[PDB]
């Protein structure tokens, strides 16, 4: 609509991006092997009260062993947070890409 | 859904709390079966703030096209561990 609202939009994105990429990091599991490594995924996210749970995950590319690790910490996650009352932001965020790293 | 085997989506679905873990599922017309890696069946029962729960991953199987006489499953109580899902889109 705006150029003000799509650089609050791009900065949310950014921000709750960064957010869910923690929560992943949290829950995975640590293996030497996965040094310098990464796996790059495409979460599709259903809202679901005030936050969401996961609908599905797409494993876009990176090392095997290390996206094995990423499946099961993204299934492990209890909820990812979103922002109340901002439905464009929402829209966003329920078809995200992320780079998951140890 | 993209319905082959060799798709890199996973599909996470929600059953009532104390299901088993369901094994098959016939999701938007495609059959899905539970994922398992290192450490089991991807699978999982929760209570919290999303009340009581649980849930799995899963991916396409081999075959497709059998139309198999399952109830729905449960997403409340103890599903069946072979059923059909009550799949519908958003804002629909």
């Amino acid at each position: 609509n705006n150029a003000a609202r799509q650089q609050f939009v791009t900065s949310e994105v950014g921000r709750y991006g960064a957010i869910y990429t923690q929560l992943i990091r949290q829950n995975l599991l640590v293996e030497d092997s996965f040094r310098g490594k990464q796996c790059r995924v495409n979460l599709k996210l259903i809202p679901t009260g005030t936050g969401a749970l996961l609908g599905s995950l797409t494993v876009l590319d990176g090392d095997s062993r290390l996206c094995a690790a990423t499946k099961r910490a993204v299934a492990q996650v209890n909820s990812f947070p979103l922002p109340k009352d901002q439905p464009d932001v929402v829209e966003k965020l329920k078809n995200i890409n992320l780079t998951v790293a140890p | 859904i993209n319905c082959d085997p060799n798709t890199t989506t996973s599909h996470q679905l929600l059953f009532g709390f104390g299901s088993p873990i369901v094994q098959s599922v016939l999701f938007d017309g495609c059959m899905l079966d539970i994922e398992k890696d290192d450490y089991g069946f991807v699978w999982s029962c929760l209570s919290n703030e999303n009340g009581d729960y649980c849930k799995g991953l899963y991916k396409p199987r081999f075959t497709q096209g059998v139309s198999p006489n399952w109830p729905m499953c449960d997403l409340s109580g103890a599903s069946a561990e072979r059923c059909i899902y009550p799949y519908c889109p958003e804002g629909e």
